[PDB]
RNA sequence: AUCGAGAGGA
């Protein structure tokens, strides 16, 4: 492999390294033996490296995976995008996939989470659990005919005086 | 050096409209497809008796021209006799921009 | 008229691809594009 | 459905006319003359022989859009020169080498056979 | 879904799209009997009320012109029938439902809509010809050509909707989306080849053209510029008279490879204000590159202003370009003679290479090779050798070029076309790609009838041997045909993949937008990230700057940023400086220049260890660059003159600004610690660039000056926030989903090695998005 | 004579070929094409169908006669109906046309614009003769018919000029060319091998001198000298339309230079 | 209340691009009904551009109420803001 | 559309006289582009339109047919005895001046295709018109006075933007808009309005 | 004003890297030793052989317009054959006194190198290069 | 479908000149370019009118009413 | 010109579109995957045409 | 005027 880093005259300097690759995945038991860096090893389960090192690595070996995809296509995004998404699947306390296993069955609003998937069953188990709606997401809004409360509506204009 | 049989001749690996296309064999191999998505969106002469028939729908070419560049193949699906175009004069050349 | 006469529709492992035994039966190029692309065949 | 009526490339409209001279806003001595249904045909003629005009110094010409007929054309001058004295002296060349042309065209024609 | 997010609607159309390469870019040309069909519910004021009366007589038929007049009392007063059609008293206070007119807000659209660019707010123009037209360099974003492409536009109905309409929508506005933090609209087509014609050196222009294309640009001051050649013949330079739609102040440098303030190549670039210096023009500059002209002027200027830029290239370029042809003929596919015989005996020594590797593994001497199939490495071994053959081979008709070659010249513009593009035809076709894999054994053990059974050379197996230009055989043309099917297969498969992926990753986001703190937040109101995108920062505003503090040797640092007024040798030779020799010795401010140095170890320490990679250019805000080349103009300064602050204004001033930029406001404490770290990287360049022996060594500037730059720096940072309101779910989404769409190769080209299978294309992100338990390619890459 | 020089080739009664010496490129150019559009001709356009038992449709015979050709040598003197004061149209402005064939034979019954007759007072003019080029007597085969078909259609054939439709052009196709060795290096010859052997010279070699390599590239020099053959449809015999043509070109002009005095 | 003091407030200062797309909205629904205008009128007839004159010459009557999650809020005049943007 | 799926709309009508010509008087009904090549490598495009001017010229039958023993070589050879340099270009002048033009052009007959489609049989608009029955909302069909849907896309991309009371007004005030009654305790629409 | 800069100059190459209208042009000063000096030169107009002695100037005037020359009455610097207007940019110091200006005119380039150029090229974006025999 | 009147591209009446056609290799047992040739064709543009034209006009008239 | 090849139901022509099918009456063998309990599987389709 | 299927456009 090829990796830059700085020689002591302080510029950086192409230097080479023998790096090892796998068909499979067991962490924690690799990163155990002697003579590797376990400071340094990766596996492209983003899965695992949460298992392993905890939700906070997960993050950004995930994010890594997303990215090992716009970069490697030559197509650029920025971060700030990605991260918002890796974010966003991190937050709840684990990992949380994009699909109606994942963020849907959480306890947004119930309007606002049926204009996805299930819609019906969903509307349902909303009036047993007799749950209420904030109707402060878009949707909701949306579903009602009012102005949602985004960018133009973020904010209410009024009324002051002033007149003197 | 071992056959048993011969092909009647390879341009019959072709159907009905990829048969007008003029040099397959000369096209990247999607555009030969898209002119049999087409061509057939391409109005002629649908038949002879158009003008006694009742159908909703029917456009005829005022006037129809056999190609200047035919496949060997066309004239047994009548092409020359029930053309579906006409002979244009091109100029590939950037113009005016439009 | 003429392609409308002699067409050849598949319901529902490759099924889309133009698999090697087609010469000469089906044609290689026409096909529909999107929607039921490969499915629909022309003699 | 939406085609711009055919004789509307020759015919003047109404309110419309045939010339309409504007200062130029930004250049001492200068002028924009808007030439009504008309185009290359006469654009281009009197850009290219205004240019002979030695004390001309400025001339071009432009059909707008493609849609209509409408063409500009500006005129820059050296002080003491009338911009519209320049169009006219133009103009008139022109007369009078198609009214040559004309007569030069004439004597040939006759004298040639079959 | 069907019915309440997504209603059928009132005042709309929807047609054909065209090219109006005369028509300016925030601008739609929406035909009468549309125009005349679609109303503004516009009320009366004694401001309009003379240019309305006259449209109530006039009606629905003659254009500028009204449908129905609405009163008071709820009555609707239908004028295309009626009694008093031919009158009217209109008093103020009532509504008039004109036709829509010339320079209206509205809003276009078309779909797939997958983009805040799907959706634009034009102006517009009534013209004759039942299409839209709409001009050629919004063509991008909206992704569209005109191949019967076509497309929509609803009219609002309110008087804010049409202020929220151009005041956000507007594409003026819409030029440098956050998505790339680049510009999304350039020059292409015609426009783009030319304008490389127009500028090459060899490109002169005389007096006769030099008078209209002047006259071509709109916004000209009417001064014929002087010209390059006053000898024999004025002529003017391509590039001069280009140089006349570039505004003032524009300021440019690029450098390509071989590049040397001469350019032997004539490659590079350099804009020194208004004028060119030298270099050719295309993609790389005028087009929707990174850090080109487009991306430099609406920052610089603004947009309203880059707007008008954008037509003004145009109309000159496509009026030159109108006036002097360009072409392309099959003629520009016939490769040299002498070469010929060269590329089919390249092929020829690639074929019977890999002969001797077949009858190798035929002969059981082949090995093994690691982690992999006897077979399976011969299957490698063969697509590496029979690429390598086709690229080479490629290659050799990409130098048996020949510049009056139209192809080339439109590759070498950037406007169509690539490398492939040139080796395919002229050359060969190559390798027939189906499932990863060559073309398979469908008939047992041999691919068509009219081999032999048992066969393991290139065509057997799908290598089409000549170009597009000799003909591709029968046998080949079959194969081809298979992998061209599985091309069209996996697009009405990848787009309708795709077209899920977004749908999800909107409705998982939908809601997130920054707020009033500048924290992140959804419906329940939870923190998702602190500070939008790690540092409060619109990505609209943002360019990849060089840190430089990272790369270069310890020796190459310390001949940068020491100021030793105590040592002799390193200090501000007076030459630099008014004050200079009367600061050299010194310890009162020596112990600043001390302390700021420190502080630029400390730096170079932290940076290395955030960018280990050494990699030194990040996306930031603020071109800092870009303020001081406008620093070295707008003060006219000479290289010659030494300076008049103090060593303390610089050092001092530098660190006030340094809190004074502001990104979170708020009065305790843990906020005031998040405003450091928010801005901490951003300010390792600024210290980087307004250092002390910078400021006087390399960019020259005063005190007068300076504060113009500090106060600038300021003034753009806080331009640069995100604005609380700013709906940031639907932005990450449409970002990351939009490239989705346009990737190619579910598979990919590391089949070449066919175990360098580590899953990409689009399933890749199926399974990430999954949040999959069976992954396909799972691997360790231990170190 | 003076500027603007002539010197006749070939001159048939459908083709002149000529020099054109010391004019402007500008001028040339602008001739050519006020040629094309702008000529005042005369051919059919409102066509009346009372009878059509035809295996063709109404408006393709009502367009093809519009097409056909008709006399236009004294065109000059006849006013357009767009100026006329008679409603709709009178002998002053239109000549009205009537075609009128019955099928008769067993044999297909050929319909041809000799068959065409007039109807309006002429008061005298050369005005409204299909115009016949054919040896045998028949220009334009207009339309067939078998048997029982009948056909009887009225025409009115106004004033125009081809800026409006192209069955107003008197022009047809028109060559022309200037400096035959590229002198004025206004092009750049394309070649994958050679210029000088890859393209033909023009059949106008003949008349220029060469060019020398001997010689530096011609800077100060000038568009001028130019090859013109000019075709006719045949409502105005060759020489008429290219001094028509001249005399259009300069008439509105005129127009132009009368408008400066009125505003 | 609920309403966070004058003194004390933690937000921008600077107009958001989204506020003043408003506030130009709602004086132009306004002046669009000829209610009372608050400037000179050079010449200037659109609704919408009259709005602009007079945010330019800061004399427009609208004060904004900006929500901070919590449920709280801060108060600032098109009077007190900056329109830099 | 050629016939090889070049596909294209006329983006203008030029007369003659504004269009560019041979020396010969010929002018093209038809002017692609240059680029319409390199994207799509559509190459017997190319080659059947020079082999298609020579089958104008000589009075042969062209022949298009697939593999057979029809070269570019071959051909040009057969249109250099003709007269025209044979790898089809022409020489041409701008229609506007009358100049040479400074690059040659690739010009020679060939099919082109009229598909449907085409326009004044799509183009569409509405301002209210009629709507449906079971929802007030605008019917669907061009035809029937339709009106075009504002689709869940859509409503992404105007959000985005945070174009709000715009995304509010095409889903209120054009489509549904509607007023009922609640009882603000029950919370439904029981309410009778004995209204007026 | 006047004049800003005079020498002769020894013409060592002549070089048509993929043109055909523009030359880059190599020469160097009889007159004194430590000098060099590179130009763009439009061939097709003034042509040039190698080894091939030219005359080089530099002046600042023979603001508004440029008008067509109507030389029946005019004035220029004109005594020479070919002439040229540009603009000066970067203002390079090969290490010691020796010192080299570029120069574009409308693309086309000038690298003057000598020492002795001293109180002379300021930034004035003006400077028009001139040729003769 | 009846030849055209003048071609298109240029607009050289070719109408008369179809039955002609018919005649020059029917009777004057001709080839093709060369009987185009004889008629007044040197311009392939209206070498074309007649080259691809193809006379249906010939069957519609058999069909009976 | 008309070949024929279709119906007439009510004044329209109607065409009847050939339909596939995987063939009768062959043995075919099929490997069956991973997470299961069986290996192979062979199947025939028998049906009297 | 609604429900059902197909054909076609990006
Ligand atoms: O952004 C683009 C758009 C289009 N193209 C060129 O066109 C295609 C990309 O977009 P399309 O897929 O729409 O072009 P297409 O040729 O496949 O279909 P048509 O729109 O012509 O009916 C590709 O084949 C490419 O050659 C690009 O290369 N980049
Ligand atoms: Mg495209
Ligand atoms: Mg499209
Ligand atoms: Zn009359
Ligand atoms: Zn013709």
């Amino acid at each position: 492999y090829d990796r830059k880093v700085p020689s002591p005259t302080g510029e950086y300097v192409k230097e080479p390294e023998w790096v090892l690759e796998t068909d499979g995945v067991n962490l924690s038991e690799v990163m155990t033996v002697p003579g590797i860096d376990p400071t340094r090893i990766y596996t492209n389960s983003f899965i695992d490296i949460m298992e392993v090192l905890g939700i906070e690595a997960g993050r950004a070996a995930l994010y890594k995976e997303v990215y090992n995809v716009i970069a490697s296509d030559g197509s650029y995004v920025n971060y700030r995008h990605m991260a918002l998404l890796v974010d966003v699947m991190t937050t709840q306390g684990g990992l949380t996939s994009v699909t109606r296993h994942g963020f849907n069955r959480s306890n947004t609003g119930a309007l606002m989470r049926c204009s996805f998937e299930e819609t019906v069953e969903i509307l349902f188990e909303a009036g047993a659990s007799a749950e209420l709606d904030d109707c402060r997401g878009v949707s909701e809004n949306v579903i009602l005919g009012q102005m949602a409360p985004i960018g133009t509506g973020a904010f209410d204009v009024m009324i002051d005086e002033e007149s003197l | 050096t071992t056959f048993t049989h011969c092909e009647i001749h390879p341009s019959m690996i072709l159907g009905v409209a990829a048969s007008i296309i003029p040099f397959p064999d000369h096209n990247q191999s999607p555009r030969n497809t898209y002119q049999s998505a087409m061509g057939k969106q391409a109005m002629g002469v649908f038949l002879t008796n158009y003008n006694v028939r009742m159908d909703t729908m029917a456009n005829i070419l005022y006037y129809p021209q056999k190609p200047l560049g035919t496949t060997r193949a066309m004239e047994y699906l009548k092409f020359r006799e029930l053309p579906a175009g006409q002979n244009a004069i091109v100029a590939i050349a950037c113009y005016s921009g439009y | 008229t003429l392609s409308h006469l002699r067409r050849t529709n598949t319901p529902i492992a490759k099924p889309r691809q133009l698999h090697n035994t087609h010469w000469g039966l089906v044609c290689p190029a026409e096909t529909p594009e999107g929607q039921a692309c490969g499915l629909v065949k022309n003699l | 459905m939406n085609a711009p009526d055919r004789f509307e490339l020759f015919l003047l409209g109404e309110g419309e006319s045939k010339l309409k001279i504007d200062p130029d806003t930004k250049a001492p001595n200068a002028v924009v003359i808007t030439f009504e249904k008309e185009d290359h045909t006469l654009g281009n003629l009197i850009r290219a022989e205004l240019l002979n005009d030695r004390k001309v110094l400025f001339a071009a010409y432009k059909v707008e859009h493609p849609f209509f007929a409408r063409f500009k054309l500006r005129i820059q001058t050296t002080e003491g020169y009338d911009p519209k004295d320049a169009l006219k002296n133009a103009c008139n060349s022109i007369i009078n080498k198609l009214g040559a042309l004309k007569t030069n065209f004439e004597t040939e024609w006759n004298l040639q056979t079959l | 879904r069907g019915n309440l997010m997504g209603k059928r609607v009132d005042f709309s159309a929807r047609t054909v799209i065209s090219g109006d390469p005369n028509l300016e870019l925030d601008q739609v040309g929406v035909p009468k009997s549309i125009a005349k069909t679609l109303t503004y519910p516009e009320v009366v004021t004694p401001y309009n009320i003379d240019r309305l009366t006259q449209l109530v007589r006039n009606g629905p038929n003659e254009h500028p012109g009204a449908k129905y007049v609405i009163r008071d009392s709820g009555d609707r007063i239908d004028l295309r029938y009626s009694k008093r059609a031919g009158d009217i008293q209109l008093q103020y206070g009532w509504k008039v439902e004109r036709h829509i007119m010339d320079n209206d807000p509205v809003l276009f659209n078309r779909q797939p809509s997958l983009h805040k660019m799907s959706m634009m707010a034009h102006r517009v123009k009534v013209i004759p010809y039942s299409t839209f037209r709409l001009n050629l360099s919004v063509t991008s974003p909206y992704n569209a050509d005109f191949d019967g492409d076509e497309m929509n536009l609803h009219v609002p109905q309110s008087e804010e909707t049409r202020a929220e309409l151009s005041q956000l929508c507007a594409v003026p506005l819409q030029i440098v989306s956050p998505q790339s933090n680049k510009p999304c609209m350039g020059i292409v087509q015609d426009t783009l080849c030319g304008i490389r014609k127009l500028t090459l050196r060899d490109t002169f222009i005389e007096l006769d053209q030099v008078l209209n294309m002047l006259y071509w640009v709109p916004d000209w001051d009417g001064v014929i510029p002087t010209p390059a050649i006053i000898k024999p013949k004025p002529l003017w330079s391509g590039k001069q008279i280009l140089s006349v739609a570039i505004p003032n102040g524009i300021h440019l440098q690029r450098f390509d490879e071989g590049t040397t303030l001469l350019s032997p190549k004539d490659n590079g670039m350099l804009i020194i204000d208004g004028q060119i210096i030298f270099g050719v023009v295309e993609k790389k500059t005028v087009g929707s590159s990174n850090g080109g002209l487009i991306h430099v002027v609406t920052r610089e200027k603004g947009p309203q202003v880059c707007a008008k830029l954008f037509g003004n290239i145009q109309k000159v370029v496509n009026f030159w370009l109108l006036h002097n042809g360009f072409s392309t003929g099959i003629g520009d596919t016939i490769a040299d003679g002498p070469t010929m015989r060269e590329i089919t005996e390249t092929i020829a020594e690639a074929k019977k290479k890999v002969l001797d590797v077949t009858k190798e593994a035929q002969a059981n001497l082949l090995t093994a090779k690691h982690g992999m199939t006897l077979r399976e490495s011969f299957e490698d071994n063969v697509v590496r050798f029979l690429n390598e053959a086709r690229d080479k081979a490629g290659r050799l008709a990409e130098v048996n070029l020949k510049d009056l070659n139209n192809v080339k010249q439109m590759v070498m513009a950037g406007s169509k076309g690539s490398f492939i593009n040139i080796a395919q035809m002229s050359a060969c076709v190559g390798q027939q790609s189906v499932e990863g894999k060559r073309i398979a054994f469908g008939f047992v053990d041999r691919t068509l009838p009219h081999f032999s059974k048992d066969d393991y050379s290139p065509e057997s197996k799908g290598f089409v041997e000549n170009s597009y230009l000799r003909g591709l055989t029968p046998q080949e043309f079959f194969f081809h045909a298979m992998g061209g099917r599985e091309g069209l297969i996996d697009t009405a498969v990848k787009t309708a993949e795709t077209g899920y992926i977004q749908r999800r990753l909107v409705k998982a986001l939908e809601d997130i937008m920054v707020h009033y703190d500048n924290t992140t937040r959804n419906s329940l109101g939870n923190v998702i990230q602190f500070i939008y995108g790690e540092d409060g920062m619109d990505a609209a505003h943002i360019e990849k700057q060089s840190l430089d503090t990272i790369g270069g040797s310890d020796a190459a640092f310390e001949k940068r940023y020491r100021v030793d007024l105590l040592n002799t040798d390193h200090t501000l030779d007076p030459s630099l400086l008014e004050s200079g020799s009367e600061i050299l010795g010194d310890l009162k401010l020596q112990v600043l220049l001390d302390e700021e140095y420190k502080q630029l170890v400390k730096d170079r320490k932290f940076l290395r260890e955030v960018f280990v990679d050494g990699e030194a250019n990040w996306p930031l805000p603020v071109n800092i660059r870009r303020i001081i080349q406008n620093a070295q103009q707008t003060f006219h300064i000479d290289h010659t003159k030494p300076s008049d602050l103090t060593i303390k204004d610089i050092v001092l001033g530098v660190k006030d600004l340094q809190e004074n930029l502001l990104v979170l406001r708020g009065k305790n404490e843990i906020i005031q610690n998040a405003q450091r770290d928010a801005v901490t990287l951003f300010c390792c360049l600024l210290r980087s660039r307004l250092a002390t022996r910078r400021v006087l060594q390399e960019y020259r500037l005063t005190k007068q000056a300076f504060d113009w730059v500090l106060s600038n720096i300021e003034a753009q940072f806080l331009r640069s926030v995100v604005h609380p309101g700013e709906m940031v779910g639907v932005l990450a989404a449409q970002s990351i989903g939009e490239p989705a769409t346009q990737m190619t190769l579910n598979t990919f080209h590391f089949a070449g090695v066919a175990s360098k299978k580590v899953t990409s294309g689009v399933p890749r992100l199926k399974e990430i998005l999954n949040v999959a338990k069976n992954m396909k390619t799972p691997s360790l890459t231990v170190y | 004579e003076e500027g603007p020089q002539v010197k006749i080739r070939e001159a048939s009664k459908d083709n002149v070929d000529f020099i054109l010496s010391n004019v402007d490129l500008a001028m040339a150019n602008s001739l050519r094409r006020v040629m094309i559009a702008e000529i005042p001709t005369l051919a059919i356009d409102s066509v009346e169908v009372e009878t059509n038992t035809t295996v063709l449709a109404d408006e393709f015979i009502a367009h093809r006669l519009g097409l056909i050709p008709l006399q236009s040598m004294d065109i000059e003197q006849l006013e357009y109906s767009r100026d006329c004061f008679c409603e709709d149209h009178c002998d002053k402005c239109s000549v009205v046309l009537t075609l009128q064939a019955f099928g008769e034979s067993e044999s297909t019954t050929n319909v041809y614009s000799k068959d065409l007759v007039i109807v309006s007072n002429l008061m005298g003019r050369n005005i409204g003769h299909p115009i016949i080029q054919d040896k045998e007597g028949n220009g334009v085969l207009i339309c067939k018919l078998r048997k029982g078909q009948e056909l009887k259609l009225t025409c009115v054939a106004k004033k125009g000029i081809a800026k409006e439709h192209a069955k107003w052009g008197p022009a047809a196709a028109i060559e022309f060319e200037y400096d035959p060795w590229n002198k004025l290096k206004h092009t750049d010859y394309w070649y994958e091998q050679d210029s000088a052997k890859e393209w033909p010279q023009s059949k106008n070699c003949e008349y220029e001198d060469p060019p020398n390599e001997g010689d530096p590239f011609d800077y100060k020099a000038q568009a001028d000298t130019f090859y013109m053959n000019v075709e006719s449809v045949g409502s105005i015999p060759v020489d008429q339309v290219v001094v028509r043509g001249i005399d259009t070109l300069q008439k509105k002009v005129a127009s132009i230079l009368l408008a400066l005095t009125q505003m | 209340e609920k309403a966070i003091p004058k003194d004390q407030r933690a937000t921008t200062p600077y107009m958001t691009k989204y506020e003043r797309a408003r506030i130009l909205g709602t004086r132009a629904l306004q002046i669009s009904m000829n209610a009372p205008v608050f400037v000179d009128l050079e010449g200037e007839t659109d609704p919408l551009r009259i709005a602009m004159k007079e945010l330019a010459e800061k004399k427009i009557p609208l004060v904004i109420r900006r929500y901070l999650p919590d449920g709280s809020f801060e108060d600032w005049s098109v009077e007190e803001l900056i329109v830099d943007l | 559309a050629s016939r090889h799926g070049q596909k294209g709309t006329i983006g203008i009508t030029y007369r003659r006289e504004d269009m560019p010509f041979t020396a010969e008087g010929i002018v093209p009904d038809l002017i692609i582009n240059p680029h319409a090549i390199p994207s799509r490598m559509t190459v017997a495009h190319l080659i059947e339109c020079l082999l298609s001017k020579v089958a104008a010229l000589s009075g042969n039958e062209g022949d298009a047919s697939p593999f057979t023993d029809i070269t570019v070589e071959g051909i040009s050879k057969l249109l250099r005895e003709h007269g025209y340099q044979s790898r089809g270009f022409e020489v041409m002048y701008n229609g506007h001046t009358g100049k040479k033009l400074m690059a040659q052009i690739f010009f020679g007959p060939t099919y082109y295709q009229r598909l449907r489609h085409m326009v004044d049989d799509k183009i569409h608009a509405r301002a209210r018109g009629p709507m449906q029955v079971l929802t007030r909302q605008p019917v669907e069909g061009r035809s029937r006075d339709g009106g075009l849907r504002f689709g869940e896309m859509e409503r992404d991309c105007m959000i985005a933007h945070g174009a709000a009371s715009f995304l509010k007004e095409r889903l209120m005030e054009a489509s549904d808009a509607f007023r009922v009654h609640i009882c603000g305790i029950c919370g439904l629409m029981t309410v009778i309005a004995k209204l007026n | 004003s006047n004049t800003l800069f005079d020498d002769i100059f020894q013409v060592s190459e002549v070089d048509p890297g993929r043109y055909n209208k523009v030359c880059r042009i190599e020469a160097a000063s009889t007159t004194q030793d430590q000098c060099k000096l590179t130009l763009d030169i439009n061939v097709e107009l003034f042509p040039v052989a190698a080894q091939d002695s030219l005359t080089v100037t530099i002046a600042s005037s023979l603001t508004r317009s440029w008008r067509p020359p109507q030389a029946g009455d005019r004035s220029l610097a004109d005594d020479y054959d070919y002439v040229m207007y540009g603009t000066a940019y970067k203002f390079e110091e090969v290490s010691k006194d020796l010192i080299a200006v570029y120069y574009s005119f409308g693309g086309l380039l000038m690298r003057l190198e000598g020492n002795y150029r001293n109180l002379n090229n300021l930034k004035q974006e003006n400077a028009y290069l001139l040729i003769r025999r | 479908m009846i030849v055209p009147v003048r071609c298109f591209s240029c607009g050289k009446v070719v109408g008369d000149k179809w039955e002609s056609y018919l005649n020059l290799l029917q009777e004057d047992e001709l080839d093709e370019g060369t009987a185009l040739s004889r008629l007044g064709l040197k311009r392939y543009c209206c070498r074309r009118m007649i080259l691809t034209h193809v006379d249906l006009i010939e069957k519609f008239l058999r069909y009976n009413p | 010109f008309d070949m024929g090849g279709y119906f007439i139901i009510n004044g329209s022509e109607k065409v009847l579109i050939a339909q596939e099918r995987s063939a009768g009456n062959i043995v075919q063998v099929f490997k069956k995957a991973a997470p299961s309990p069986i290996s192979h599987v062979a199947e025939i389709r028998s049906a009297l045409e």
